[PDB]
RNA sequence: UUUAAAAAUUUUAAAAUAAUU
């Protein structure tokens, strides 16, 4: 009854884990500090995320870290750029799936 | 052209971005002056001739 | 012309997707109406 | 007068790959 169920539903709908090869590296601080969801030149009205959709930041940090680790060379600071549709639209897309369980 | 060759000034339009990224404004709001001026201004060192 | 088609009118940095889709549906509705055009 | 913190739980039972005792 505690721990409202907006998190278990997403955890059950999406399968995004840390791959095997990253086990030897420090991916934790890369998630925490070096994948920034506020883009480089400030707000955009597209990257805005609604207050009651916090799970989306998880998937955003996924995609940032993966896209940063895939390229050769040094790992770089990756910033969020743009979400087609919008934050609320993408959140509603995930939310229908979470609901349908 | 020769003013470009001689002058020591150098226009780097990242000052505007670095000063506008430090603005504090909410997210549950359909207007944003920072983004608005960044769009209207479009800092790019393509043609400062 | 392509980027103007992208943006609201040019840029899209000043319009939430909510209001944007609303005004797109509005304009598409009023597109072809005959206000914009025997004895 | 408007916003927001949201839960970091387990040891997750089985089947495949790899490392070990
Ligand atoms: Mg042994």
């Amino acid at each position: 009854m505690l721990q409202d169920v907006n998190t278990v539903q997403l955890a059950r709908v999406v399968n995004l884990a840390v791959p095997d090869t990253w086990m030897s590296l420090d991916f934790d601080t890369m998630f925490k500090h070096h994948v920034k969801l506020l883009p480089k030149d400030g707000r955009h009205l597209n990257t805005d995320i609604p207050p009651r959709m916090g799970w989306l930041r998880a998937i955003l940090r996924f995609l940032g870290a993966g896209m940063a680790m895939t390229a050769t060379g040094v790992a770089v600071d990756i910033y969020l750029e743009d979400i087609h549709g919008g934050g609320r639209s993408l959140g509603q897309r995930f939310m229908t799936w979470m609901r349908q369980e | 052209v020769l003013l470009q060759r001689i002058s020591p000034l150098q226009i780097d339009p990242t000052i505007i971005s670095n000063t506008m990224s430090t603005v504090s404004e909410s997210t549950t709001q359909t207007l944003s002056p920072a983004s608005s001026i960044l769009g209207k201004l479009r800092p790019s060192n393509s043609d400062f001739s | 012309a392509h980027v103007a088609s992208h943006g609201l009118h040019g840029n899209m940095t000043l319009t939430s997707s909510e209001i944007q889709r609303h005004i797109t549906e509005f304009i598409s509705s009023w597109q072809n109406h005959p206000i914009v055009q025997a004895q």
